[PDB]
RNA sequence: UAACCGGAGAGGGAACCCACU
């Protein structure tokens, strides 16, 4: 979809400040894979902030 | 769901549980259905499997429940009992010497499911309310049974 | 830890524990086998006592402050080899990152997860049906991609690229998985005494000494009298000498020189019962539990059988091509087995239907056509 | 290649009659704890077969003592066949007798 | 591999004991004074600095570079 | 040129023969490594010690689910020869 | 029916344990101060950690568990935070973390020992025990490995993770000598005298006494180095009050809504 | 006379005594993982549209 | 081309430079080969020891110093154990300890 | 039998909660507590163990002056094996007999053998007083080597700890001859187990 | 992979009610208080300061599982007496004796400080 | 532009390895190497 | 007096050894 497969952060509720990556989002809720814990946890997509992971210059 | 542990010797290898889903990953079950699968809980594995139409969980309901497999054909006597360390803390507390206050008896009835609501009278009323450890185990028995047994 | 060199080995199946221990109680001939240089297990202040029933027939509790503070806690390594190579003429294996624009067979992995090369990258958070490998075999290209195990669950190790003796590309990816003891895990003892972690209680809920020790694992009094360890109370008993005189005992087979009377009697000098026993406190009410408590360091195991590498569940899964029934082996996604004991547990309990099902309708149904007459499976 | 196939996968014998050789006579060996390298690195084998309803090539002999560990034995199927040398066993590696 | 920051039975700090632990059996200590010096009374803080073997010191021999 | 012999660690013929214990952690390895084991690709095999019954001895034996009384048997063996073990058998009958 | 007189009478006041005796309190309230001594006493320690770079011969796992279990002085600014959880900002903020920072690398020849003094902060009350006695060792550095991450510590207690456990050890006993008989000793004169026993050294266990409660609950509360060890009293007592309170406050709002 | 069965599932098992003797305590990993196919009808459409 | 100009025993070359070198002496039946060879290996040991101990030098010296006398000291306490034992030797009448008496 | 299986039901899990609450407060363990003998019960064992010792050394003597007389059916060889066995039965079980009567109403030992949870009267008779003879395939321990059960001993020696009589106890700890008996002795359960459970099933 | 997060036992969930009050009918004037998210911490005080009250025929508490948070305490009282107010006032009263602890041990260090 | 990096092993140096070359050291000959650490986010709850 | 997109499961095997109840 849009932020399948992105890094997110985790940004209230009990989960807070946990990054993972999406596994699966639908219109309302969205599947984070917790990077510390060995678990996926269905999160709401309102929850979530978009971190990203990229790196400037290329040259 | 019907339960089994793979050596399925006999017939109550096989008996049907009620499911109750709980935190961790492990197949819990209570401490006297051990006798029946000889299944002690050093590592051991069952098997779960869950029945897929009304037709059938109605009729595991019906004959492989696990109370309804109580007792056994095999040698008419019961196959689950009061077994392991339940049984050495039920001898510690039938002895004759064993007394209670209201606030362990309190505590005590807690854990009664059949408990009627209302507290026995105490086997020793003064100098001080003391329930003795047969008091409590009475209201445990159901209904009016009558039977003699003879201490080991 | 199983060797010193553990972080060069891309072995398949590796465990290490977080804190091993060196065993308060040693045999002299223990030094030879050089286990206090790798020592395999954590001395933990065992209470035999029978305590909320769930240390219970075989299983042990176990304190889960203790576990929080790193007890017992251990890392699993997992190793995957893939190679590529010269398929034939048309074919050829190579590690690319699969691409549905180029690449046919694609699947619904997360393939963003890994980094052009092929490879998935060290200190990648991997998880079951993740792609490790990105191979592609071109035909235009079938995407052959090597996956994590489903439900493995762990991070990149280190990432390994180079040659075999045929010159083709060759990597072995390795992925931790740290496993903190939960309930399930199998314990052992140096004296025969394996068990399952029945349940953990905070620190709080333990029960505690006339000062705040509580114990690392209960385990339930009615394991020694049937199975006659002894051995495992003396252990329990000098290992409280060797942690209060600040050395380490002896426990050499035939000593003659260390009997129970002794050790005792060293015990009663620090201000201890002289048979190891004490005071605990119910963790739940305070009230003192009218029995005093055997309790002692004794050296406990961790046993390689994990529980999360046991749980195994299924609802239509694969299935086998020559006879349609479900697949076998928990790695697999298969189906447990209905044996024939089974099958006669069944009609021993004339649930018929129960045992129809069983064996026709959720293994392999099928129909067939057959003539009235003449005809069969027309 | 004779060698490295005998080795890698345990048959003591040739490729083309693989099935009638010895199995087993090569196995990877167990890096889980020092304690169980060091034990599969001496460990002995009586290559008695299997489904053996016999006891007596099972049984603890008198004449182990010292050689072979009285204690260390797979409790499964193979008990007592398979076996472990005591700490100090040695084995002789032969002379000439001339 | 190296030192708990924490005595697992107990919770006291014994992290930043075990160098001076190695250091007052670098004197003449009796193996127990010290960890009586120490302030570990508990035996069960007692036995994480008697059992404690330290592997980190092994590993750290497989220098990645120089 | 015959052909290619595999090595067991730490013997008399394996680069980590006689080495010190700074050379062995600088190849990567550990000093607690008993060796006694075989590399073949890239994994390590043990050889299991097989026991057998001890050649050019004498063996009186007793069958009684045959027709012998008894049977000296004796697996002769001269040494390493390209002939395997051969065994005489001198039996004596029941009646 | 109403509350009995609880009474207290420090023996024992150090900057590292406290040894009280409260008298005239029932045992399930000198034992639940004794679990809220434990779990429910608020506390900061590290629970987030980000990586920048790791080479040590420790595993990126060990080193953020290793980095929980160092124990942080909070002694005013934990009565400031808010529970990470409860806070309204988006990551993390000043009103609900410590930042800390620790970015290390070990050049000289000598192996470089990480402990608690390379754990920077943002702020100055709030660091590893090392003020007024060795430092926390953390990881063990060769020459060309590093360590360099980011980290934050929450409002946190030990009732989530034993890393916000801020005692070492509570010792809790009440009735030294046998009088109330809550416990039966096989042979009572092979057990030594507690510590508190205000008996005599010929006889054993004090004469059993029928009609009695348990008063002079003993305690011995010894801190970790995060909080003074009477503010772990203080504030245990103030928890256990304050849970309490909303208790009421929810069941007086069920009983006027039923 | 053997098969496999779909919808079976296989764990270590634990003592429970808080458990009734005809009560078993499945993971939640378990029981999110095989189903029961129940029929729809006017008694159950809302339960039923909600799961 | 760039190890032409680049010292070998940077840096970690040396332990297989030495195998390498003492393989060079061996194969070689010229005595000035294998003399300069032995010398070349002594003066690459001596640096190779020092490198070592300097990065040895600290933390692991004094475990090592430790545990020669933690060895040495059990060695004595043994020796001082077994005087004591010679030394009361006065009356052993403890029951729970037992040896086969046959025949 | 006289209430349903659901009321039946109920009362197990009754006994079950409500007794395993009120085990929190009793509470129950073992530890070497309860395998101390007092003392005076150590001096019985040692008497009857020497007795026996002696008795078993008058009967070899009345065997190797062909004194002893063979019983019914049996041989000569067969009776004196007999007799020992006897003798060193009537030890074991006369030392274990003195240990139950030893045991104080508190020991946990008893508990879980009165109660009949778990253990019986001989295992304490062999964690106290004495582990007993060792046999394999039903006779004393053979003689592995040229006449003789290990090589510490003299050829034609059938005294008690000579043929796998084992004195002491699991607390006293086994010396190394009947340590390897023992470990004789226990093999052979290990190998029924394993044999049972292939020719059961079928 | 199963093992719930450690929040879980204090945390409320969104919907989950702190305390649910329901009448018991097997006797009369007897309730039954369901706290969420509670353990032996907060019923055992509870429990043990209703027993002081005279007018309080019973009182007790379990935890009916221990992987699950929550407790069911029991109260009876006589016929003048709601068992609402019994559980009130025990909880009052026990607040007070909680504050009144506070200020003793609060004072008391500072006279050990210095004094 | 990123080039995929490599770490050498007897070496421990940087190397550039594109797709279509020779796993080898750019220097003294090594025909292992390893990879360089992600640059993706590594947070853990300590826990 | 106007407003751009539509494709879906990749689907694999024998033997031997070791281990678990
Ligand atoms: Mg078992
Ligand atoms: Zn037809
Ligand atoms: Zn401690
Ligand atoms: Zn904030
Ligand atoms: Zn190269």
């Amino acid at each position: 979809n849009e932020l399948i497969g992105q890094t997110v952060r985790i940004s209230q509720g009990p989960y807070k400040g946990y990054i993972g990556v999406v596994k699966d989002a639908t219109e309302s809720t969205a599947r984070v894979e917790l990077h510390s814990t060995c678990q996926t946890i269905s999160v709401d997509r309102q929850r979530l902030t978009t971190v990203g992971s990229r790196r400037p210059g290329g040259m | 769901v019907i339960f089994n542990r793979q050596p399925t010797l006999h017939k109550m290898s096989m008996m049907g549980h009620r499911v109750r889903i709980l935190p961790w990953s492990t197949f819990r079950l209570n401490l006297s259905v051990t006798t029946p699968y000889n299944a002690d809980f050093d590592g051991d594995e069952m098997n779960l499997h869950l029945p897929q139409s009304l037709e059938t969980r109605a009729e595991i309901q019906e004959l492989a429940m696990v109370p309804r497999m109580i007792v056994t054909p095999q040698s008419n006597r019961p196959v689950m009992g009061i077994v392991q360390d339940t049984l050495t803390a039920v001898r510690k507390f039938t002895k004759r010497d064993v007394f209670l206050e209201r606030g362990e008896v309190m505590n005590l009835l807690m854990f009664l499911s059949t408990w009627d609501g209302k507290v026995p009278q105490p086997a020793i009323l003064k100098p001080r309310p003391l329930w003795t450890g047969k008091q409590i185990f009475s209201l445990i028995i159901p209904g009016h049974i009558n039977c003699i047994r003879t201490h080991s | 830890v199983y060797i010193t060199n553990f972080h060069v080995r891309m072995d398949t199946l590796a465990h290490v524990l977080y804190y091993p221990q060196k065993p308060l109680v040693t045999t002299r001939s223990m030094e030879y086998l050089r286990f206090r240089e790798l020592p395999a297990g954590i001395n933990s202040i065992v209470a035999i006592a029978s305590y909320t029933g769930y240390n219970q027939e075989d299983s042990v509790i176990m304190n889960r402050s203790a576990v929080d503070r790193g007890f017992f806690r251990s890392v699993f390594y997992r190793s995957y080899k893939e190679q590529e190579s010269k398929k034939g003429f048309d074919q050829e294996e190579v590690f690319e990152k699969p691409t549905r624009e180029t690449c046919q067979g694609m699947r619904h992995a997360i393939y963003d997860k890994l980094d052009d090369d092929g490879l998935i990258a060290p200190g990648v958070r991997v998880s079951g049906d993740d792609v490790i490998i990105g191979k592609t075999v071109t035909l235009t290209k079938r995407d052959c991609s090597t996956f994590l195990r489903t439900s493995e669950t762990g991070i990149v190790d280190q990432v390994m690229v180079t040659l075999n003796q045929e010159g083709y590309k060759f990597c072995k990816i390795r992925v931790r998985s740290v496993r903190i003891p939960q309930i399930g895990d199998k314990f052992a003892s140096r004296h025969g005494q394996k068990g399952t972690c029945g349940i953990q209680y905070r620190q709080e809920d333990m029960p505690f000494t006339c000062e705040g020790i509580t114990p690392d694992i209960i385990i339930n009094p009615h394991a020694i009298p049937s199975r006659m360890t002894i051995g495992h109370l003396i252990e329990c008993l000098q290992g409280k000498v060797s942690a209060n005189k600040g050395e380490i005992g002896d426990a050499t087979p035939f000593n003659d020189a260390v009997n129970v009377q002794k050790i005792s009697n060293l015990l009663s000098d620090y201000g201890y019962h002289l048979r190891g026993n004490e005071v605990l406190y119910n963790g739940f009410t305070g009230r003192k539990i009218t029995s005093q408590i055997f309790i002692g360091p004794t050296y406990y195991q961790r046993l390689k059988h994990m529980v999360d590498d046991k749980i195994h569940s299924r609802a239509r899964g694969p299935i086998q091509i020559l006879n349609r029934q479900p697949m076998e082996g928990r790695s697999r996604d298969g189906g447990l087995r209905f044996g024939e004991m089974e099958r006669d547990c069944q009609i021993a309990h004339g649930a018929a239907q129960f045992l129809r099902e069983r064996l026709f309708e959720a293994s392999d149904p099928y129909q067939v056509h057959v003539c009235n007459l003449c005809g069969i499976m027309a | 290649d004779g060698l490295k196939y005998s080795l890698a996968t345990g048959n003591w014998g040739d490729q083309k009659k693989a099935h009638q050789a010895r199995a087993g006579v090569s196995q990877v060996l167990n890096r889980l704890t020092f304690a169980s390298t060091l034990s599969h690195l001496r460990r002995l084998n009586s290559p008695i077969g299997r489904d053996g309803k016999l006891a007596k090539p099972r049984q603890l002999h008198n004449t182990l003592w010292g050689m072979v560990c009285p204690a260390e034995t797979p409790e499964g199927h193979a008990v007592g066949l398979v076996k472990n040398l005591a700490l100090m066993a040695y084995i002789s590696v032969g002379s000439q007798p001339s | 591999m190296i030192i708990p920051v924490r005595c697992f039975t107990c919770g006291k700090i014994v992290g930043n004991k075990w160098e001076a632990y190695l250091g007052l059996l670098q004197a003449e200590y009796t193996e127990g004074d010290a960890l009586d010096a120490l302030g570990l009374k508990r035996y069960c803080c007692r036995r994480m600095l008697l059992a404690h073997v330290d592997l980190i010191e092994k590993l750290l021999n497989y220098a990645p570079l120089e | 040129f015959i052909g290619k012999i595999p090595i067991m660690l730490r013997s008399t013929y394996c680069l980590l023969n006689g080495l010190t214990d700074r050379d062995l952690c600088e190849l990567n390895e550990c000093p607690l490594d008993p060796g006694g084991y075989f590399i073949i690709n890239g994994s390590e095999k043990v050889l299991i010690a097989q026991e057998k019954m001890a050649t050019n001895t004498v063996y009186v034996f007793a069958k009684k689910d045959s027709k012998y009384a008894y049977t000296g048997e004796c697996r002769s063996c001269l040494e390493n020869s390209s002939r395997p073990t051969s065994t005489i058998w001198v039996s004596m009958l029941a009646r | 029916p109403y509350a009995n007189q609880p009474t207290v009478r420090i023996t024992e006041l150090t900057d590292e344990n406290v040894k009280f005796i409260i008298e005239n309190t029932d045992l399930a309230v000198a034992n639940s101060i004794r679990r809220v001594f434990i779990a429910e006493v608020p506390i900061i320690a590290i629970d987030w950690v980000q990586i920048d770079a790791n080479s040590s011969v420790l595993h990126d796992e060990f080193i953020a568990h290793r980095l929980g279990l160092i124990p942080l002085t909070s002694d005013d600014i934990v009565d400031k935070l808010q529970y990470s959880r409860d806070c309204t900002c988006e990551e993390f903020c000043p009103e609900c973390s410590v930042e800390f920072t620790l970015d290390v690398r070990c050049n000289e020849d000598q192996t470089r020992h990480v402990t608690s003094r390379d754990l920077i902060s943002n702020s100055p009350r709030v660091i590893p025990v090392t003020s007024r006695q060795d430092d926390i060792l953390i990881v063990k550095l060769r020459k060309g490995q590093e360590l360099r991450l980011r980290a934050y510590a929450k409002k946190g207690f030990g009732k989530e993770h034993a890393k916000w456990n801020p005692t070492a050890g509570v010792a809790f006993e009440y009735d030294p000598d046998n009088a109330l008989r809550h416990t039966v000793y096989p042979k009572p004169e092979e057990w030594p005298k507690s510590e508190y026993s205000e008996l005599d050294e010929d006889e054993s266990q004090a004469p059993y006494d029928p009609n009695g409660k348990p008063e002079r609950f003993y305690y011995n509360v010894e801190s970790c180095g995060s909080l003074r060890p009477e503010t772990i009293v203080l504030s245990a007592l103030s928890g256990l009050k304050k849970k309490l309170s909303d208790l009421q406050t929810q069941l007086s709002h069920e009983i006027q809504s039923d | 006379m053997g098969k496999r069965v779909d919808f079976s599932a296989r764990t270590v098992i634990t003592p429970d005594p808080n458990l009734s003797i005809d009560q078993v305590g499945v993971p939640r990993s378990i029981a999110a993982n095989m189903t029961f196919a129940e029929i729809v009808t006017p008694f159950n459409i809302d339960r039923l549209q909600e799961l | 081309e760039k190890e032409r100009f680049r010292k070998a025993p940077p840096n970690y070359a040396m332990k297989k430079t030495q195998l390498l070198k003492e393989k060079a002496m061996a194969e070689d039946l010229g005595d000035q080969d294998k003399a300069k060879q032995i010398q070349d290996q002594l003066n690459e040991l001596e640096e190779r020891a020092e490198a070592l101990d300097r990065q040895r030098t600290k933390n692991i010296s004094a475990i090592s110093y430790i545990n020669q006398r933690n060895r040495e000291w059990n060695i004595v306490e043994s020796e001082k154990a077994l005087v004591a034992e010679s030394h009361n030797m006065k009356n052993q009448q403890m029951d729970p300890f037992t040896r086969r008496q046959c025949k | 039998l006289e209430m349903g299986h659901d009321i039946t039901r109920l009362f197990y899990s009754n006994i079950q909660t409500v007794i395993n609450n009120w085990l929190l407060i009793e509470g129950h363990t073992i530890g070497i507590g309860d395998s101390i003998a007092d003392s005076k019960t150590y001096q019985d064992i040692q008497n009857t163990i020497k007795k026996a010792k002696q008795d078993v050394i008058e009967v070899i003597e009345k065997a190797h002056n062909n004194e002893l007389e063979p019983t019914p059916g049996n041989t000569l060889r067969q009776t004196f094996e007999n007799q020992v066995n006897r003798i060193l039965n009537d030890a074991r079980d006369k030392t274990g007999s003195s240990a139950q009567k030893s045991l104080s109403e508190y020991n946990n030992f008893k508990s879980m053998v009165v109660s009949g949870a778990k253990g019986s009267k001989i295992n304490i008779s062999q964690v106290i007083a004495v582990v007993g003879q060792q046999n394999v395939e039903g006779k004393r321990i053979p003689f592995g080597f040229k006449h003789r059960t290990l090589p510490h001993f003299i050829k034609d020696d059938y005294g008690p700890e000579s043929r796998g009589f084992v004195e002491n106890s699991y607390l006293a700890g086994l010396t190394p001859t009947e340590f390897f008996f023992h470990a004789m002795g226990g093999r052979e359960g290990l190998i029924d187990t394993a044999v049972k459970t292939a020719e059961t099933g079928y | 992979m199963n093992a719930p997060p450690a929040f879980e036992s204090f945390l409320l969930f969104e919907g989950e009610k702190k305390i649910t009050i329901n009448k018991d009918t097997k006797v009369p004037n007897a309730c039954l208080f369901t706290i969420n998210k509670e353990d032996h911490t907060l019923g055992n005080i509870i429990k043990s300061q209703l027993l002081k009250d005279p007018q309080v025929l019973f009182a007790g508490y379990k935890v009916p599982h221990p992987l699950e948070h929550k407790i069911i305490i029991r109260v009876q009282t006589t016929p003048d007496y709601s068992p609402q107010e019994a559980f009130t006032n025990a909880i009052t009263d026990l607040i007070s004796e909680l504050s009144l602890l506070e200020e003793r041990f609060r004072v008391a260090i500072k006279d050990k400080q210095e004094g | 532009q990123q080039p995929m990096i490599y770490i050498c092993g007897e070496c421990h140096t940087e190397n550039e390895i594109k797709s279509r070359d020779p796993i080898r050291c750019r220097e003294c000959g090594y025909r292992i190497m390893y990879k360089k650490r992600t640059k993706r986010l590594v947070v853990f709850d300590a826990r």
